[PDB]
C-alpha cells in the first residue's frame, strides 16, 4: 500500500465524517487532521488519544501549515492550491467589504510587507473613475510594535498610496465613518485598520457584505464567526503575496 | 503605469476598450495591434482574453488622446489554464493589459495534447510564443493552403 | 433588491429593458445573457416571458451605468 | 464699546479689499478662560470671510489657523468638535503616527472640499512656511501673549480685551 | 403665525438655484397643547409644510425626519413639540447649531455648548421685525 492509494481513502473517509462540501475535505479537514495527529505522535508523553475529542479539536475555522507537503510539491505548488481553495475569484469582483488581517512581526522587515499591500490593493480594489460602486480593501496588522507599525504607514504615504485609518487629524478620536467613505472613495487606495478595538467598531458600521481574509504565522485573532472567514497559516510574510 | 486601458462598453461578442494614458509607446506598437491579446480583469488569476479587431486613435486640439480599442472575447483564463468560450461576461469597467507570454502559451498548449502537438510556426505579433496545431486534426481534415504569387505558399507547404 | 430591471420601450415584437441597480453581479453572468428568459410583469400572477436578444453595458465618467437589455416578447404566463 | 470695535476693523483687516488667493495665516490666542464655544464662532467667521470655495472660481483659497497658549486637551477637543460639524480641515497629519506633512497643507489650500487648515504648534507653522511658495500674510490676534513671527513675512498684530471681540474684527 | 412666517421667510433658502439649502427649527414653550396643536393645524392648511419627527399617528420621535426636512426644499421649517424632542434632535444634528431665544417672562434652559442669544421682549408682537 503506497502513498498515492492512501491519498484518496483518507480524503474520502473525512468527507462524510463532517458531511461537508467538496473542496473543504482536501485542505481544510485533511491538512488540519494531519498536523494534530503529528503533534501527538511526536509527543513523547502522550500517544493514546481517543477520537471523540479529536473531532472537536479539528473542526475550527483554521487552516494550519504543515512542513511535509511544503517539502513535497514545493513552494510553487503548495501556495498554488491554496489560491484555488479559499481565494477563488470571478471576472466581476463584487464591491464587498473585504478585511485583510496580516501578522506583522519584527523578524519580517517593511520591504517584504509593502508589496503584499500592493498585491492586495491591486487585486481587490477598483478605483476606476468610470465605475459607480468603487471598493477598496481593509488592512489590519497585529503583533508588531507601534513604532514599526507607524514606520510602515509613513513610507506608504510617500509613494502615492493614500489610505485612511479613521484618524483624519492629530489627537482625533477613532471615527469609523472616514473608513466607510474611503471604501467608496476613488482617491483612497485602501483602508488601514490600526487596532482590534479599531477593528471591532467598523463591522458594526458596515451594512454591505463583509469578508475576512486572515494570513498569519503564529497567533490568530478571534474574529466573530458569523462573518465569512479565511484563516491561513504561512511560514513568513513572503507567501502571503502569492496567495492573494 | 505603462498602459492604462479599461473596458467602456460590452456587447455579446465584443468589447470597447479605451486607452487612457499609454505612457510607454512600445506597448502600442506590438501589443495593441489588430489580432493581439488583451487581459481583461481586475485581478491576476482569473481573466478574459480578447482579440483586438479594430482600433481608432483620434487626437484633437485640447481634449485628451482618444484611443479606442474594439476587442472580442475569445475565452477564459483561470490560474494559468485557458478555457474557450465567449459566454463569460465582463461587467464594465475592467482593467485591460496586454496578455503576458504565459497566457498566450496556454491558449495553444491546452486544447491540444502534448503528444498531439505539431509545431511548424510561431505567432506573428509575439515571436517568443510558438503556435502548435493539433496534428491529428491537421491532416484528417484536409489542408487548403492559399496565397498570392510570391507570398510564400510553397515555402509554407514544404516546411509542413 | 438583487436586480432592478424595467421595460422602458415597447415595440410589437421588441422590448427595451434598462437595468438600474445590478447589486448582485452573479445575476448578470448567467441570467442576463443572450437567450436567457426574462419575466416582464408588475405582479406575481400574470407575466410576459422574453428572450434576451442583445445587451449593452456602457460606463462613462460622471453619470451612472447604462445597462440596456434588448428582448422580444415570447409569450404569456397566467 | 461699539466705537472701539469699529477702529480695528477698518484700520487693519480690510475684508472687502483682499480677495486674492493668498496663503493667509490666522494666529489666535487660545487660553483656559475662553471656552470652546466662542472659539468655534471665530473659526466659522474666519472661514466664511477669508475663504472662497465656490464652484464658479478657478483659484480657490482657504485660511490657515494656528492656536497657542492652550493645552493639548482642549486643542484636540476643539479639533474633534470642528470635524463633527462638517468643517473639514487638514493639519499635516493624515493618519495616526504620521510625521507632519506640509504637502497636505499645500493641497488643502487649493481644495474646495477642505474649508481651512489647522496648525498644531509653532514648529509646524515654521515648517509649512518654507512649503508655501505664494505670498503669505499673518494676522496675529492675541490678548496677553504675542508670538514671534519671521521678519520677512507681512504681519499684523491686533490687541483685544478678550476672545469675544475677535469675530467682529474678522 | 406672523412671527413664524417672518422667521421662515428670513431664515431659509429653499430656492432651486442653491445646492446647500437650510430651514429653521421652531420651538414653543409655556403654552398648552390645545392651542399648540391648533396653531400647527392652521399652519399646515396655509401650505406651510413642516415636520416634527412624527410622520404618522402614534409614532416614536424620529429625529432623522428633522434631518431630511432641514435639507428638503418642500419642507419650509421644522417644528419641535417640547423639551424632550428638542434635546433628542440636538444630538442627531451634527452640523453647527445656534439657539435664538425670544421670551417675555419665562426663559428656557439651553445647553451651554451651543451659541445662544436671549432676547427680552414686552410682548410677542415685536418679535416679528427683530428677525
Ligand atoms: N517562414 C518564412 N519566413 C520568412 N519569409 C518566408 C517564409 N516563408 C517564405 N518566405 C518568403 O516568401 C517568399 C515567396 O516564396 P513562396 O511563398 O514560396 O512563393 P509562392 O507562394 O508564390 O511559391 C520567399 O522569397 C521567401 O523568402
Ligand atoms: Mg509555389
Amino acid at each position: 500500500k503506497s502513498f498515492d492509494d492512501q491519498k484518496k481513502e483518507t480524503i474520502q473517509i473525512i468527507k462524510n465524517h463532517f458531511q461537508c462540501e467538496d473542496y473543504e475535505a482536501e485542505h481544510y479537514l485533511y491538512s488540519n487532521a494531519f498536523r494534530k495527529t503529528y503533534d501527538i505522535s511526536c509527543n513523547k508523553k502522550d500517544r493514546r488519544i481517543k477520537k471523540s475529542d479529536f473531532v472537536e479539536s479539528i473542526n475550527k475555522s483554521k487552516v494550519l501549515f504543515n512542513i511535509w507537503f511544503y517539502q513535497y510539491e514545493g513552494r510553487k505548488e503548495y501556495l498554488r492550491k491554496l489560491k484555488e481553495s479559499f481565494i477563488r475569484r470571478s471576472v466581476n469582483t463584487s464591491p464587498y467589504a473585504r478585511f485583510f488581517i496580516l501578522e506583522f512581526q519584527d523578524k519580517t522587515d517593511i520591504k517584504t510587507v509593502k508589496d503584499c499591500i500592493y498585491k492586495i490593493q491591486s487585486n481587490w480594489s477598483n478605483l476606476s473613475k468610470r465605475t459607480d460602486r468603487p471598493y477598496s480593501p481593509f488592512l489590519l496588522f497585529h503583533g508588531t510594535s507601534d513604532a514599526n507599525l507607524y514606520e510602515l504607514k509613513n513610507q506608504l504615504f510617500n509613494e502615492d498610496l493614500i489610505f485612511t485609518d479613521g484618524y483624519p487629524f492629530k489627537g482625533s478620536v477613532f471615527t469609523p465613518k472616514m473608513l466607510i467613505e474611503g471604501f467608496s472613495n476613488k482617491e483612497i487606495h485602501f483602508q488601514f485598520i490600526n487596532d482590534i478595538d479599531d477593528f471591532n467598531e467598523t463591522l458594526n458600521s458596515i451594512n454591505i457584505r463583509k469578508e475576512v481574509y486572515q494570513f498569519y504565522t503564529e497567533n490568530c485573532l478571534d474574529i466573530p464567526s458569523q462573518l465569512p472567514q479565511v484563516n491561513i497559516q504561512v511560514k513568513d510574510f513572503a507567501d502571503i503575496k502569492e496567495i492573494v | 503605469n505603462d498602459i492604462n486601458a479599461e473596458v467602456v462598453s460590452v456587447s455579446p461578442n465584443k468589447l470597447k476598450i479605451s486607452v487612457d494614458d499609454l505612457e510607454e509607446f512600445k506597448i502600442a506598437e506590438e501589443k495593441l495591434g489588430v489580432g493581439s491579446y488583451l487581459r481583461v480583469s481586475d485581478n491576476q488569476d482569473v481573466a478574459l482574453l480578447a482579440i483586438i479587431d479594430n482600433f481608432s486613435i483620434e487626437v484633437k486640439e485640447s481634449q485628451k488622446q482618444k484611443y479606442m480599442i474594439e476587442a472580442s472575447p475569445i475565452g477564459l483564463v483561470k490560474n494559468g489554464k485557458f478555457y474557450r468560450g465567449g459566454d463569460s461576461l465582463a461587467l464594465p469597467p475592467k482593467k485591460v493589459e496586454p496578455a503576458k507570454l504565459d497566457e498566450i502559451i496556454s491558449i495553444y498548449s491546452d486544447s491540444i495534447d502534448i503528444n498531439d502537438r505539431f509545431t511548424f510556426s510561431s505567432l506573428s505579433l509575439n515571436t517568443k510564443v510558438s503556435v502548435p496545431v493539433n496534428g491529428n486534426r491537421f491532416f484528417n481534415k484536409h489542408i487548403a493552403i492559399v496565397g498570392s504569387t510570391g507570398s510564400g505558399k510553397s515555402h509554407t507547404v514544404a516546411k509542413i
